[PDB]
């Protein structure tokens, strides 16, 4: 509230300037208005815009011929044996075999 | 069986490369007496007599 | 046993399977803290308490923001102003 | 055969855990002493608080404008100087000026001290928690100034 000529963001809209125009709209608005999003627009259907929802669309399917092959394949250790020298697992862990 | 063996002998062995020899200062009995030559003669003749 | 492709896995359960048990004693705690406050409202209240939230100041001099009510000097003919 | 007649799956249950119990312990007695009470009592202990103190308490980053305003840390040992960021964890009750006597050590704090978040000064006669919640919400940094102006 101190340097109105300078200050722009926060003066009346032009309409205001005018002098001319149920319940009626203000005569009186600010363009500070212009940062707020639900100012003019309403706040309708506000909390409900996260709740439509969708589902996937993927399929989890795939043949699997077995018979086109004769070999195995390798495959990966995921998680280590605890169920095996479960005591001493914190102070073998660190090593490499 | 062979597999069986180096396995067990890998992870259980003192060796330059231990899996489980690790934060070792109160020893068992087998690396104990296995380290300390002297005190297996002596707890075995005390144990005789 | 254990190997070089499983460090993420023993660096993860080495440090979390043991906050488990604290893990389950927040939940207790969270719990026996509901019951609580349930027990309080049951038994009543002057100003309400909010169930989920954090903290609840809000008492005969005070506000639901930890301030003193503004207007609470005297009485008033429908009770308590809130 | 599975199960006998007369006797409870309860009693059975009662047994496996008196069977379990007494395979640990004869296990701890068995053991290291330079290993199992480190492994079972002081690092279960230490992750325990800390978690429990971090997934129950709040904490809040401390930071302090000038240097003249940081505390006497000189006595106390294990922190001989003050450093900005500080965590510090607090209760829901705690107020400005039972903060500002736990950071400055029950000492005579200097001059018009105040608290801010995100530019907002704090009252002293306030909720760190629900000044925190309304000025700086998920943003707890603290700042301590002197408001001289
Ligand atoms: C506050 C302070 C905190 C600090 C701790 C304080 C003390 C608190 C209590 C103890 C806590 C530490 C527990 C550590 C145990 C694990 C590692 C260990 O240290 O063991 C060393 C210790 C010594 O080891 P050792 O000397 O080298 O070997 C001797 C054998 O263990 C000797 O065994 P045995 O020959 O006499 O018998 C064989 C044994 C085998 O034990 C072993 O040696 C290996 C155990 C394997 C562990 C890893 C298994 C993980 C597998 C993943 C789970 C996948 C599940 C998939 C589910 C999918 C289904 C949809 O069989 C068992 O009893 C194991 C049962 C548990 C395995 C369950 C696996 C699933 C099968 C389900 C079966 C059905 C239920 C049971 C039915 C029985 C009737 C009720 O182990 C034992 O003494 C016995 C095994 C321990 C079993 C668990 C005991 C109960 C623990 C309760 C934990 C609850 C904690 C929460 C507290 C509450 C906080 C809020
Ligand atoms: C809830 C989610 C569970 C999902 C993961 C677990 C897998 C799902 C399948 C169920 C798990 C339980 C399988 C139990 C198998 C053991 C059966 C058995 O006979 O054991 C021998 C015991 C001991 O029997 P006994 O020795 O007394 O007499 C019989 C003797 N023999 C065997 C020689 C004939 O049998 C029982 O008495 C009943 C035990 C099973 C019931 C307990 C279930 C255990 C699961 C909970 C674990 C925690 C225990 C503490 C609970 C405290 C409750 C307040
Ligand atoms: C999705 C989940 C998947 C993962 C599964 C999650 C559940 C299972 C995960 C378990 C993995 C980790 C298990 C490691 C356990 C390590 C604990 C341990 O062994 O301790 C080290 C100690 C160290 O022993 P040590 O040092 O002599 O030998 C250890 C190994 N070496 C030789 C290589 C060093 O082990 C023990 O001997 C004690 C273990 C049994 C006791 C367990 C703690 C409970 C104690 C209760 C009784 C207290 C009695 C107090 C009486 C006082 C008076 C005497
Ligand atoms: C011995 C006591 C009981 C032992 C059993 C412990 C198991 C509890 C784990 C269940 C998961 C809890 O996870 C979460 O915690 C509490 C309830 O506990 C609830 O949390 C919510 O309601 C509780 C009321 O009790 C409030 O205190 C809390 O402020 C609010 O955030 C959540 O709705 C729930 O999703
Ligand atoms: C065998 C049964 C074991 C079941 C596990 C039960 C949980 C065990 C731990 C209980 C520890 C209780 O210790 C107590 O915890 C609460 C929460 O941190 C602290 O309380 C603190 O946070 C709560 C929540 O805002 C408020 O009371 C207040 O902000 C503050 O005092 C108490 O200062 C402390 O005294």
């Amino acid at each position: 509230p101190f340097m109105w000529r300078q200050r722009a963001y926060c003066a009346p809209v032009p309409s205001a300037f005018a002098s001319q125009q149920g319940v009626r709209k203000p005569l009186l608005r600010s363009n500070s208005e212009s940062l707020s999003v639900f100012s003019q627009i309403p706040d309708g259907l506000l909390g409900h815009t996260t709740s439509v929802t969708m589902g996937n669309s993927d399929i989890f399917f795939l043949p699997k011929p077995s018979n086109l092959l004769k070999i195995a394949l390798p495959a990966f250790v995921f998680m280590p044996n605890l169920t095996i020298f479960t005591r001493a697992f914190p102070f073998y862990a660190h090593t490499s075999a | 069986k062979q597999a069986w063996h180096s396995r067990m002998g890998k992870f259980n062995d003192r060796s330059d490369t231990p899996m489980l020899y690790a934060y070792m200062n109160e020893l068992p009995s087998w690396e104990y007496y296995d380290l300390h030559r002297s005190a297996f003669l002596e707890h075995m003749t005390y144990f005789l007599v | 046993s254990t190997s070089p492709g499983l460090a993420f896995a023993n660096l993860t359960l080495l440090l979390d399977v043991p906050q488990l048990p604290a893990i389950w004693a927040v939940n207790a705690w969270r719990e026996l803290n509901g019951l609580f406050t349930e027990m309080k409202t049951l038994a009543g209240t002057s100003d309400l308490l909010y169930p989920s939230n954090r903290y609840n100041p809000q008492n005969e001099k005070t506000n639901r923001m930890g301030r003193p009510r503004k207007y609470n000097h005297g009485e008033w003919m429908f009770g308590n102003s809130y | 055969p599975l199960g006998v007649k007369g006797r409870s799956v309860f009693a059975g249950m009662r047994s496996f855990i008196g069977q379990r119990l007494g395979r640990l312990y004869d296990s701890f007695y068995y053991s290291q002493s330079s290993t199992k009470y480190v492994m079972v009592f002081l690092f279960p202990a230490g992750i325990f608080y800390t978690r429990f103190r971090a997934d129950t308490k709040l904490g809040y980053h401390v930071f302090i404008n000038e240097e003249k305003l940081y505390p006497d840390y000189s006595q106390n040992y294990f922190d001989t100087k003050w450093t900005n960021g500080r965590k510090v964890y607090l209760d829901d009750e705690t107020t400005v000026e039972q903060l500002k006597a736990q950071i400055y050590g029950g000492k005579a704090a200097p001059e018009n001290v105040k608290v801010a978040c995100r530019g907002r000064v704090f009252e002293d006669a306030d909720n760190v928690a629900m000044a925190v919640r309304a000025f700086c919400k998920r943003d707890p940094r603290l700042l301590l100034f002197q408001d001289n102006l």
